[PDB]
């Protein structure tokens, strides 16, 4: 009672979402019908013809023949359930195969082992990746409490951020600050939590000890436009525009753009919007107020048409996951 | 046991009173002390009888005959006692405890209540007798220092920081350094003004050395006055040169391992009759004798089955 | 105010200031209330100041003069201060209160309560009506009549506010208080004469249900008991013997005091008869038959209680069996802008809780056909609950006007309580609660691990751990948790949310409204949170406190057992919020509460003096103490040090922040932590 | 329609979120039961709501 399974398991052939939702259905329903509870072993000829009563009872099944298989074939589908996260990817099988695990989880039977660790930093990636913030939280606390780094600290302020919970990454940094010093406390955690004076006071220091990067500079420049002083911004990026590289012109543009504008220089906020990029909405932005500024009002109203139709993309991801 | 020069009583939470023998490391004989546990530990200057300190009651148990019935239980009292002291004359004895109130005990009177009552808004933790028998350290919950004078009755408070508690307080034979901790870890260490009938006893704030992080248990000088062991909660002894404070020899009992946490806490130190060495109690069950200026354990001493709290130590001839 | 303070000098140009400030704007509702404050303080000060100087003939005239020329603006400046707030007069309301108790008594300053009362709105008054029934045997006669008239003013708008504290303030055993309540109910039942002898059948019904004959007689014979054989109180043994028998000269009842007269009452006039021959006699062997008897009678009776499993209507009490459709409301459910749910039906069985004190579980049914739980307590106060939930509520109101702690969705759960007697009462039941001590045994059960395993390790290591010292203790304790996983909590909470979408919404609100309490109890000085007393939401997440007894440091002042702890933070709840600890959602809305909190002292602090000035709920201070005055004044002081921040030390001012932070190193700290009892469980 | 979609809430302006807000069992039963009167619930619990609606007139 497992030859169709290992075919199910070691396919590994599938180069489209259809066909791994056409495995997940084979999985299911021959984990119905293999299911040693004939309870659920009467539900397979109905969730043959609908999905739905297949997809709600795959955790009650999995678990019913995950308490059957001898160790062996549980390593087997241990393997391919590690395969199927990890190669090939898919936000619908991905959410199952969360959900199948957390029920585990729940369930006196034990998380399952996943390239050890219970495969918690597998399952934070998938939950991060599908947009299930709760669960890469909750893995990321898990792998927090086996022990402590750096990294974890990002992950978790990251997630705390995602899941708007100011007061969460504050106390992260907290301990950060308690435990690991000041070294270890990139100004990156102060830049993503807004605390914009401590990160500007980071990125001094380290600018002062460190030789001037780009990097650093960037993330001093963008500290200042959240604070605001346009002076000091603009001062920056005047004494920095032949010692710097293409790609880091591009992505000071903005900035000097925004420090030009509020200082009210028109020239120079025109000389960094020329340098933005053209298919950036910031770009078309600040394009349409130079627009404004100069009364181009139809060239205005394409560019603020063009902004719209380049901000589609960004309404329609961000929209997706609450408001 | 009394016949034998040097005597080492230890005990803890077992409700017995061993003593073991320098030389060899061996429970000579036990004595039991039920009702409660063991806070303190003293031999007497005239070597006659040991005392125990408990909860609610003060045992004296004789030194020279073998299984003996506590002579003396010196009741009436609550809220255990912190530590116990006597007079060289051996006929006061001074005790503490945490209903904050220190009293002072006649050994000769045969009156069961105290003599003398010194009350303080804290509970007392440590109280400390100066080499001149005439003044009394009085420690407290709240970190004020009290020099209750014997004759005067001109109580000093003093407070080396606010809202710590102090634990221990002692006072080199010499009078010339007097040292102080509390649950901070900190060594406050006062120089003494050269004054016995003037009873200006000035504290001179020398040092505030950190000697722990963690819960600072117990300090005492050593009777060449040179040397200052001080007990914790980091398991660890620490021996400070009196000339310059620094740590000549810290006597640890940590696992060397990562994987171990609670080994158990130190609060025990006396130094040997010449210095040379020094007796550590422990929360380990084993007391352990060092060598002060290598930091090696010379002698073990091990059969107690729970935490070992006091100790007694007298190399007097 | 804030530079030069309160003093002589002062108070004329601030008066000044205001009376300007109110006259180039009569509308603002803020100018009104800074000026009625103002000179409520200003009386305050005045009075404090005479009391000082003149305790320790004309100078009282003097005061007397200085007092009443400062405190007619002030109730005029209040009731402008009510109608122009309309909404968030609490403060105002209970200001006018103090100064009518205080002050009415003169002429002018009662003319000034009339005027004000008439330009008053009715219901506004809703919110201060136990203060108001606090006062009704005022000695008094000239303010105590203004109350009168006032209440039915009540009983004649809104009648269901009145109802169950004039029923409870009637069977008052002092003379005054119920003749001035049968006084008030008399007018009441020429409006209704219904709702009054409904409410009337009620409360005897339901205190019968409360508390039964044979339990009455268990506690009464356990003290009896104890005073002959500890004190040897003979005379006190009568004397709480004998209300018990003039309760047993009424008669039975209902078939339960049937059945109880024909068990135990032969036997109990017979020990009556020996106490009686005894009185006249005075004979060991008189009195010894009857306590044989008595102990008899207490055998069989500690033996039948555990039987006493559930209570049904048609043997205690067939009269509530008979209620229907009253139009009686739901206790504690009443509003004035709501429709009034009236009672429908009470449920036939009474489901009482295996507690010590044996609570009852009564459940009605309401007019829009929704059920409402509640508990029947017994032998125990409610007026207290009853202003705990008072001051709760407007903590929650203010909460609630803050933008950011309404962002943050900051909240006190609450109940509705209901006094019915100086023993019984009423209370709320919410649902979906249990206690912390009950989900911590489930799950230890549930894993097999021990429930007493921190004790127990704390016994291994030392057997004498109650009599250790002070360091002894923190040693053990510090071994105890270092050698025990403190996961428990937050583990079950994991297990017992459906999913983690669930499960962080539900930890959020958990340490929100943890923090919430904590910081509420602190400024309260809320005592005795022992994991029993706090029950968590299994549904909302949202912890609940309840058991208010102890109150305003109580904990600390007893002398045993004394509890260092402000409020309950115990390593079991740090490990149930996030990962990282109290740094995070914790600390933060400690720091919005206090903020809030400290931001509007007055309004709390008004409020806390009402029912600590109550003398009602001086009997706490006294059994406390070891006069009343400097009790109450010492705690009012203890409480506005505890708001401004200057409790720990009283010549530094404390920010919030740091103020928080040292309360959070004081309730964690092991050296405070292992003075509490055992059954506290400080190691949970 | 995009375009006009995104201008129109552009010009209602960007709501408060929490503006926002005041505007408008499965694994339970596992947590409860055991395994095998869990595998029963849920099976019935799925039935049940296949049972409802139109989608019965098929199954």
């Amino acid at each position: 009672s497992t030859i169709n399974l290992q075919k199910a398991w070691g396919a590994a052939r599938r180069v489209s979402k259809d066909d791994w939702l056409e495995w997940l259905r084979r999985l299911s329903l021959e984990l119905l019908k293999d299911s040693s509870s004939p309870s659920l072993r009467s539900c397979w000829a109905l969730a043959q013809a609908y999905n739905p009563m297949a997809r709600d009872l795959f955790n009650a099944a999995f678990v019913s023949c995950w308490s059957e298989l001898n160790e062996d074939q549980q390593d087997e589908l241990i393997r391919s359930i590690e395969l199927a996260l990890t190669s090939q990817d898919i936000a619908e099988v991905t959410q199952t195969l969360l959900n199948l695990a957390e029920f585990m989880e729940h369930s006196d039977k034990g998380p399952l082992p996943l390239r050890d660790d219970n495969g918690i930093v597998l399952l934070g990636e998938r939950a991060a990746k599908c947009r299930a913030y709760a669960k890469a939280l909750h893995y990321k606390e898990l792998e927090f409490q086996k022990g402590p780094t750096p990294a974890i600290l990002e992950s978790l302020i990251s997630i705390n951020n995602k899941l708007q919970q100011p007061e969460a990454a504050a106390g992260v940094l907290e301990y950060a600050m308690k435990h690991f010093g000041e070294l270890e406390i990139q100004a990156t955690w102060y830049e993503k939590l807004h605390e914009w004076e401590d990160a500007l006071v980071a990125y001094d220091k380290k600018m002062d000890t460190n030789k001037d990067d780009p990097e650093l500079m960037l993330g001093r420049m963008r500290c200042l436009e959240a604070l605001g002083e346009w002076g000091q911004l603009h001062q920056q990026c005047c004494e920095k525009w032949t010692l710097v590289n293409d790609e880091t012109q591009a992505k000071m543009a903005r900035m000097a753009a925004a420090a030009a504008w509020g200082l009210g220089q028109w020239d120079s906020m025109e000389e960094y919007t020329c340098m933005i990029p053209r298919d950036t909405h910031d770009g078309a932005f600040y394009r349409a107020v130079l627009a404004l500024h100069q009364d181009l009002f139809s060239l205005a109203q394409q560019c603020i048409d063009k902004a719209r139709d380049l901000l589609d993309a960004e309404l329609t991801a961000m929209a997706g996951e609450s408001y | 046991v009394g016949s034998d020069p040097v005597i080492l009583a230890t005990a803890g939470y077992d409700h017995t009173v061993r003593f073991w023998q320098a030389h060899s490391g061996i429970c000579t004989r036990t004595v039991q002390h039920q009702d409660s546990q063991v806070n303190a530990l003293e031999v007497t200057p005239d070597r006659s009888m040991i005392a125990a300190a408990g909860y609610q009651h003060i045992r004296m148990y004789d030194l020279n005959s073998n299984n003996p019935n506590p002579i003396i239980s010196y009741d009436g009292v609550n809220k255990n006692i912190a530590s116990v002291g006597f007079h060289e004359d051996g006929r006061w004895m001074y005790t503490g405890g945490e209903d904050c109130t220190a009293r002072i005990w006649d050994l000769r009177s045969r009156n069961l209540q105290c003599q003398r009552i010194f009350q303080v808004n804290a509970p007392i933790n440590c109280v400390c007798l100066h080499p001149n028998q005439a003044e009394l350290i009085v420690g407290d919950q709240s970190g004020a220092i009290h020099i209750w004078d014997l004759k005067t009755d001109h109580n000093e408070q003093l407070i080396p920081e606010p809202e710590v508690s102090i634990t221990s307080a002692h006072i080199d034979p010499d009078a010339s350094y007097m040292a102080a901790v509390n649950s901070t870890g900190n060594c406050y260490v006062w120089n003494l003004t050269g004054g016995i009938g003037d009873e200006v006893t000035q504290l001179i704030p020398k040092t505030k050395i950190p000697a722990h992080t963690r819960y600072a248990l117990q300090c005492r000088f050593s009777p060449d006055s040179t040397l200052l062991a001080t007990c914790s909660a980091d398991q660890t002894c620490k021996i400070w040169r009196t000339s310059n404070f620094s740590l000549m020899t810290e006597l640890s009992i940590k696992s060397g391992n990562p994987g171990e946490s609670s080994r158990g806490w130190m609060w025990g130190c006396a130094f040997s009759g010449d210095s040379q060495y020094i007796v550590t109690a422990s929360s380990d069950n084993l007391a352990r004798l060092w060598c002060v200026e290598t930091g090696e354990i010379k002698r073990e001493y091990g059969g107690h089955q729970k935490a070992v709290v006091c100790l007694a130590f007298n190399d007097s001839v | 105010l804030n530079l030069q303070g309160i003093n002589e000098s002062t108070i004329p140009k601030v008066l000044q200031y205001y009376s300007a400030a109110t006259e180039h704007d009569r509308s603002w509702y803020k100018a009104w209330h800074a000026w009625a404050v103002m000179n409520f303080e200003a009386v305050l000060h005045y009075k404090h100041q005479n009391q000082a100087r003149d305790e320790k003939k004309k100078v009282t005239e003097d005061l007397s003069k200085t007092l009443l020329m400062y405190t007619v603006p002030a109730v005029q400046g209040f009731f402008r201060s009510i109608s122009l707030s309309r909404g968030n007069n609490l403060q105002d309301t209970l200001r006018v209160l103090t100064l009518w108790f205080d002050y009415g008594h003169w002429p002018d300053v009662n003319e000034a309560l009339v005027e004000g009362v008439k330009a008053i709105q009715i219901d506004t008054w809703l919110q201060v009506i136990p203060q108001l029934i606090a006062r009704i045997d005022t000695p008094r006669p000239l303010v105590g009549r203004l109350i009168h008239q006032l209440l039915t003013d009540i009983g004649r708008y809104h009648p269901q506010a009145l109802i169950y504290p004039l029923t409870v303030a009637s069977k008052s055993t002092t003379t005054a208080r119920h003749n001035a309540a049968n006084k008030i109910l008399k007018n009441m039942c020429e409006h209704s004469n219904t709702l009054v002898q409904q409410a009337m059948m009620v409360s005897e019904e339901l205190i019968r249900v409360a508390i039964l004959w044979h339990e009455m007689w268990h506690e009464g014979l356990e003290e009896a008991s104890r005073l002959y054989f500890g004190e040897r109180n003979v005379k006190g043994m009568f004397e709480v013997l004998e209300p018990l028998h003039a309760m047993m000269e009424r008669g039975p009842q209902t078939l339960k005091e049937t059945s109880f007269n024909q068990a135990y009452g032969r036997d109990l006039m017979e020990a009556q008869e020996w106490c009686r021959k005894y009185m006249k006699s005075g004979n060991v062997k008189d009195l010894t038959q009857a306590w044989d008897l008595y102990y008899h009678v207490f055998r069989r009776i500690s033996k039948q209680l555990p039987q006493l499993t559930s209570l049904e209507l048609q043997y205690v009490s067939p009269k509530l069996l008979m209620c229907r459709d009253l139009e009686l409301a739901v206790p504690g459910t009443y509003d004035p802008n709501q429709p009034i749910i009236r009672i429908q039906s009470i449920a036939p069985s009474l489901q009482v809780i295996t507690s010590k004190q044996r609570p009852r579980k009564l459940t009605l049914m309401g007019s829009n056909g929704h059920e409402f739980v509640f508990l029947l307590k017994g032998h125990e106060d409610l007026r207290q609950d009853e202003r705990v939930m008072q001051l709760f509520g407007l903590v929650n109101t203010l909460l609630a006007n803050d933008p950011t702690s309404l962002r943050k969705n900051l909240s006190i759960q609450r109940y509705a309580v209901i006094p019915l007697s100086t023993n019984s009462g009423l209370i709320g039941w919410v649902p979906h609660c249990d206690t912390l001590h009950a989900l911590i045994r489930d799950y230890r059960e549930k894993k097999k691990i021990l429930l007493n395993i921190e004790h127990r390790i704390m016994l291994r290591m030392a057997p004498d751990y109650d009599h250790l010292t002070l360091m002894q203790k923190v040693e053990v304790f510090e071994h105890a948790v270092n050698n025990t996983a403190g996961d428990d909590l937050a583990k079950l909470l994991w297990l017992k949310s459906p999913s983690s979408e669930v499960w962080f919404d539900r930890r959020t609100n958990y340490t929100r409204s943890l923090a919430v309490m904590s910081m509420v109890g602190y400024i309260l000085g809320l005592g005795d949170r022992h994991p029993s007393n706090l029950m968590l939401d299994r549904l909302s997440g949202k912890i609940l406190h309840i058991d208010f007894g102890d109150c305003f440091e109580v904990a600390m002042t007893r002398e045993k057992f004394p509890e260092k702890i402000p409020f309950r933070l115990t390593r079991m709840l740090t490990n149930a919020m996030e990962v990282t600890g109290l740094d995070g959602n914790y600390r933060i809305t400690c720091h919005t509460v206090m903020e809030v909190l400290r931001e509007h002292k007055d309004s709390v602090m008004a409020v806390l003096e009402a029912f600590v000035y109550d003398p009602l709920l001086n009997w706490r201070l006294m059994d406390t103490n070891t006069a009343l005055n400097k009790k109450a004044i010492q705690i009012i002081n203890r409480v506005r040090d505890k708001l401004t921040g200057r409790d720990f030390s009283h010549d530094d001012t404390l920010d919030v922040p740091t103020q928080v932070e040292l309360l959070i190193k004081q309730a964690t700290s092991h050296e405070n932590l292992c003075q509490c009892y055992i059954g506290w469980c400080p190691f949970w | 329609t995009r375009r006009e979609a995104i201008r129109v809430l552009g010009l209602l302006g960007a709501l408060d979120p929490y503006k926002h807000k005041v505007n408008i069992e499965m694994l339970v039963n596992m947590g409860n039961l055991p395994l095998d009167e869990f595998y029963p619930a849920v099976s019935m619990v799925a039935l049940m709501r296949i049972f409802r609606d139109q989608s019965l007139s098929h199954h």
